[PDB]
């Protein structure tokens, strides 16, 4: 009964995660998850391991499938997306930029003191370029103003 | 006391007509819409344009919560194996938000 | 399954090609500090590479000699993490009060170029020897006997504004991996940035 | 009259994209299985390249996902039936 | 169940900004709104989270998306429209501006 | 500021109805999946 | 759509014009009107 | 889907440019358009 | 205050129906639980 239980757990959690990816249909920059399991043995000196059945199944851990997905055109400069590999950065505070996170979804406005943000108003992170610099001069992360 | 500016008053064929009426009071706000940020403030906004934070929520994190006694109504309160109730905010340290 | 893979290979011959504008202001030679954009005409920004791999900026100046007609004083400055220290030239004949050795280029009056150092080649002093230059590269580890070879043999100085036409260097850094296959053997085969 | 740039985007590339923690509203951080924030610019190395006016979808296939619900149904169904079968052994002993 | 019940709350909210959209057509002025959602993921001290999966999908905002649009011609001097940036700003009351 | 004209909606009529159709396929996707998770729970309330 | 709205109303604006010349060729002292027309380019922050 | 999708934007736009080309028939100094339109292909390091 | 319009009901067919379904199996879940229940006591009254 056990093992089967362990089935019935490992089924829901399937379904969990495939009705999670089904929810998130529309979403923009959402990454698939898939679940792996793995069998549970393990036998004692004391049991015969030839007569002993196994242990049922055990979650090994959801996967993040992180494949390029399809893109939308809505004609809006403020909307960015990254082709290929990489995330932008975005950071809750406006003065910190240590605490940032990392996202795909490029619906980016700016707000009424002139800085890119997210829907969350959750401050882009760049870097600094001068107005007749070539490449980055300060490789450190701030807001874009 | 009240003062009164009546220096662009003019008299012309025109049938009476009130053309302009500027006044400096300000009686109060009135609560229109509320809604609650990430940090747990609480911002109202009122007629006169006046939005100002009215406070911001409380929240209560005990160590062991598995130790919290239940009261009815879904409720708890602390107990010392449950430890002492740590105030603070949300989205600081290791709360929520 | 290395991120970046390949052999790199430090830079060694640098070839540019510019056209220096006849049209734009003289400048005086003794007055030239690369903190002071003013005191040159122009700036461009390059990129070396050292023996590991490490990547550079290198800055050039270029200024309009005012004592003599048709020539120009050209600098070459390293950038490094603690600021841009200015690199030396040999046998450079032109020359600054601060110390800093540039070479001089001069041109026809049809705008062709004339002589090029003196008919000297431009060979840099080492980027990170501290017992020749009095500003020594920080390689962080890598070979710093590295000198460097300049070749401007097709610079020109017509009416045209400035131009840098060409720039060709040997340098090469490093891959970057970028995709990953298996084949039937199980042999696992990368491709990278190079 | 004056064309200036004001910045550049940020990207952000993880060793181990598998290992990003997630938090809320589709955004990770980095971890200690993650390794550490690479930055770097766009079209640079093996970054991407940066595309205005677009927006990212899902990356889900309705029909991969409606044939795993399907399945993941069936499995659920046979572990309940393997229960029941256990169930009705454990009665079938106790009526002795 | 309710990531599910979620995520068909989410095509609603869709549902319902492509109808206003759609009733709008022909209205003057209007402008277009777009529902963008986030994904939903949140753990406590308690839970592992190294095999949990996510929690559905959550209504972001509604934007409210300024691009400008058509014009019509009606060869009339008090019809009036604003090509670029700007609003026009109107009063209720005469007196109060 | 132009005399003579009115603005429109800013709205394109061909991707309201390819969004209508997409929508409308998205919340039949997710009425599928609770309908499979009653028929689960239905499923375990039988034995 | 509106595009070609607007094309549909230049062309009759001209037939307009055009006939109301026409139509004074034997008045004494007119003078004939010819239509001018411009291209309409809508320069906002939005819409790259 | 989203391809489809992108076919017909892609249709569209050249539908607009051409419409707006025929409107401006009559108009003086107008300069026609032509809509050019490139493929599109995710380079990653997945999907093989 | 609007003349020419009523306000109809602020309930969404949807979300009625969805809890409709819930409430039905959070029932049935309940009732089983009272079977249970009935069964233990059988089960003690027949030794």
């Amino acid at each position: 009964s056990y093992v089967s239980l362990s089935g019935l757990s490992a089924a829901q959690l399937d379904l969990n995660t495939t009705s999670n990816n089904i929810a998130n249909a529309n979403t923009y920059g959402f990454k698939e998850s898939r679940a792996e399991f793995a069998d549970v043995y393990s036998n004692s000196l004391f049991t015969n391991a030839k007569t002993t059945p196994g242990g049922g199944a055990q979650a090994s851990q959801v996967a993040q499938q992180f494949h390029e997905g399809s893109s939308i055109y809505t004609n809006n400069p403020m909307d960015l997306r990254v082709s290929g590999t990489g995330f932008f950065a975005v950071a809750k505070e406006r003065l910190t930029p240590q605490q940032n996170e990392l996202t795909r979804n490029g619906a980016f406005h700016l707000n009424k003191e002139n800085y890119m943000v997210t829907a969350n108003d959750e401050f882009l992170l760049g870097y600094q370029v001068d107005p007749s610099s070539g490449e980055v001069s300060s490789y450190e992360p701030q807001p874009i103003n | 006391t009240l003062n009164f500016g009546l220096g662009s008053a003019t008299q012309f064929a025109a049938p009476f007509e009130l053309t302009k009426f500027d006044e400096d009071g300000a009686t109060t706000g009135f609560l229109t819409k509320v809604d609650f940020d990430e940090n747990g403030s609480v911002m109202g906004t009122y007629s006169n344009g006046e939005n100002v934070t009215l406070g911001r929520v409380a929240l209560v994190r005990v160590p062991n919560e598995q130790g919290l006694d239940k009261k009815g109504g879904t409720q708890w309160d602390s107990t010392q194996f449950s430890g002492d109730k740590i105030w603070g905010e949300s989205n600081k340290g290791s709360f929520g938000t | 399954i290395p991120a970046e893979f390949g052999k790199p290979k430090q830079t060694a011959n640098i070839e540019v090609g510019v056209n220096l504008p006849a049209n734009g202001d003289l400048k005086d030679p003794t007055q030239f500090d690369f903190s002071d954009p003013d005191t040159y005409n122009r700036s461009t920004s390059s990129t070396i590479y050292d023996s590991m791999g490490q990547s550079y900026k290198l800055t050039t100046y270029y200024l309009k000699d005012q004592t003599q007609p048709n020539t120009w004083n050209t600098y070459y400055t390293v950038t490094d993490k603690e600021g841009e220290k200015p690199l030396n030239v040999a046998a450079g004949d032109a020359q600054t009060p601060t110390g800093h050795v540039g070479h001089t280029m001069k041109f026809n009056n049809d705008g062709t170029l004339a002589s090029l150092n003196n008919g000297q080649p431009i060979t840099s002093v080492a980027l990170g020897d501290p017992a020749t230059n009095t500003t020594p590269v920080d390689m962080n580890g890598a070979d710093p006997a590295q000198t460097l070879n300049f070749g401007l043999g097709s610079a020109t100085q017509f009416a045209a504004p400035f131009e840098l036409t060409k720039f060709d260097e040997d340098g090469a850094t490093t891959g970057f991996l970028t995709k990953v296959d298996f084949d039937e053997n199980g042999s696992v085969m990368g491709t990278y940035s190079n | 009259g004056e064309n200036v740039t004001l910045g550049r985007v940020a990207l952000v590339r993880v060793p181990n994209e598998q290992g990003l923690d997630k938090k809320g509203g589709t955004q990770w951080d980095s971890t200690q299985f993650s390794g550490d924030k690479i930055w770097g610019e766009s079209n640079k190395g093996s970054f991407g390249t940066i595309n205005n006016g677009m927006l990212e979808q899902s990356n889900i296939d309705m029909t991969q996902e409606l044939v795993d619900l399907i399945s993941a149904q069936r499995n659920f169904q046979a572990n309940s039936r393997s229960l029941e079968v256990h169930n009705q052994l454990q009665q079938n002993i106790l009526q002795i």
